[PDB]
């Protein structure tokens, strides 16, 4: 009955250590898509994010390198070659399409609706949100308004949930971490990213004091990616 | 160029 | 002939893209439509675009092949038969990808590559080529399989030495000849003494004669030496 | 463990 489960879960663990990603995702694809309504455990449900996020990774990756080329063509006035980078391009954005889609497709039809706990319910959310925004980073005209505003809608979902947890939670910190670049990035309006990421900077060093020993890392983690990120962003 | 969630 | 000298250009600048996108196994297929379409040399350029990219197309494979049977042992010697069934279920799935990157490229070899090289230089670079290919698939294959890969890894690597000879005894294409002949030797034939006759050899050689080490080479035939005496330290432990 | 050409 559930032999397959610990099955695709070995499987994929597997994968994970032979670095063979778009495997690993699948195995977890299918874990999913089985669950008669159960709720995939913490172990599960952050194997299933770190296949997809590697998967899509390579090609966000490749997606810029290839840019970065097509525009220094495009300025040494090298057309013909310029095309080429762009049907390049191209290629690597299906792919990208292929993959958040069927993530996003397991969160609107699997994954949202089952979970129950503060925790999965923002994490969920979340993942939503920051597949929404991979597709709305390569997106032109209409498909970036529609992916920027799912994921919008996503990630202030994800916020309403959040503030059941304390301000130094790690899930809590990883969403404004996440939801203030997708401000900055996408919707390129810096005050409400720099001010989202102050806040729960400024939040979670109010109570860093009211943490344990084995606990306060995950945390602090996290809290220091947000103060890159607002060096970064503050002249 | 900003860091998401690793 | 005026859109074969384009396409040549244009496979190349794709070749090289793909590469700066470490997408290797497109680089390796438009390196391969250069060769597909040629007339009886590739470039010093164009050929070690070439080797890359199957070096990295099958280096992923061979680094998760070898990943994959640790486990896979971990787990027979643990008495965990299903765990370790489906670890070798999954070994096999990369040994299928090895099987037909190495076939690939050595068809290339044999049936286009090799017979239309003049140069020492390149008849040397082709052989070494050959002898790798080969021993990439005597590394997983067993029995009967590995002992004719093996021959046919032999065969190519002695052909390369006998070119090789003419070659500067510090040269960096001669040099990397040895390293992997003797890897070959210790590796798959599993035959430490001429494996260490053969990089003490050929790095005495190239001692011999350090002052013959021309100012555009010696970076990387320096390099070589330096891994010929690393396998000699850890062969000689 | 030995290290072939890079």
């Amino acid at each position: 009955s559930v032999n397959a489960r610990e099955s695709n879960v070995y499987m994929a663990k597997l994968a994970e250590q032979a670095e063979r990603y778009d495997e690993m995702a699948k195995y977890m694809k299918d874990v999913v898509e089985a669950r008669q309504s159960e709720e995939l455990t913490v172990e599960e449900r952050n194997l299933l994010s770190v296949a997809y996020k590697n998967a899509v990774g390579s090609r966000r990756s490749s997606w810029r390198i290839i840019s970065s080329v097509e525009q220094k063509e495009h300025s040494r006035n090298a057309e013909d070659a310029s095309k080429m980078c762009g049907k390049y391009r191209s290629k690597v954005e299906a792919e990208l399409t292929d993959i958040c889609n069927d993530i996003l497709t397991m969160l609107d039809k699997h994954l949202i609706p089952t979970a129950t706990s503060p925790d999965s319910k923002v994490f969920y959310f979340k993942m939503k949100g920051d597949y929404h925004r991979y597709i709305s980073e390569f997106s032109t005209g209409d498909s970036k308004q529609s992916s920027a505003e799912d994921a919008l809608k996503a990630y202030k979902d994800a916020t309403v949930v959040a503030k059941d947890l304390e301000p130094t939670h790690p899930i809590r910190l990883g969403l404004a971490l996440n939801f203030s670049v997708f401000h900055y990035e996408i919707l390129n309006e810096p005050r409400a990213a720099i001010d989202m990421a102050k806040e729960a900077f400024e939040m979670a060093i109010e109570q860093l004091d009211k943490l344990s020993e084995d606990c306060y890392k995950d945390s602090t983690l996290i809290m220091q990616l947000l103060r890159d990120n607002l060096t970064l962003w503050t002249a | 160029r900003a860091i998401s969630l690793p």
